[PDB]
């Protein structure tokens, strides 16, 4: 995780962690704006049916 | 019926307020026969058991 | 048994030392009413310096 420095579309998001002891932290977030469906995909919560 | 968040001594405080209040001479409780099969609930007076 | 022997409680002068892995405790720590009893984590990693 990088705290210096800049980047495009990447961000040191911050959670607080319930599968581990409670207790905030980030982690990397990463956005790919790619031209093409109007749809937008979070793999994160989405994993079909 | 008390309701709150757990960790809050609501046993303790709610028990040390009751017993600062007073109810006169509860009546003794006492069951009573009234067939071979059949128990009655009965309240006398206290000392009259 | 045509009747058992009653327990009346005691005010408890144990330390519970209990032993498991971190996933082992995450399974109880998710309740409030573990907090209330357990302050005290003795905590090992499996790293040292």
């Amino acid at each position: 995780l990088r705290t210096t420095g800049r980047a495009v579309g990447e961000v040191n998001s911050l959670v607080v962690v319930e599968a581990a002891p409670y207790w905030g932290r980030p982690a990397r977030l990463t956005a790919r704006a790619a031209p093409g469906r109007d749809h937008l995909i979070s793999i994160d919560r989405e994993a079909g049916l | 019926y008390l309701v709150g968040p757990p960790s809050l001594g609501k046993h303790e405080a709610l028990l040390a307020y009751l017993s600062t209040q007073s109810v006169e001479t509860p009546p003794d409780l006492l069951y009573v026969p009234l067939s071979e099969r059949k128990v009655a609930v009965l309240t006398l007076p206290s000392g009259q058991e | 048994a045509p009747a058992g022997l009653e327990v009346e409680p005691f005010p408890i002068q144990m330390q519970v030392i209990l032993v498991g892995t971190p996933e082992a405790f995450e399974g109880l720590e998710e309740d409030p009413a573990f907090s209330e009893l357990f302050r005290i984590r003795a905590e090992f990693s499996p790293t040292l310096p």
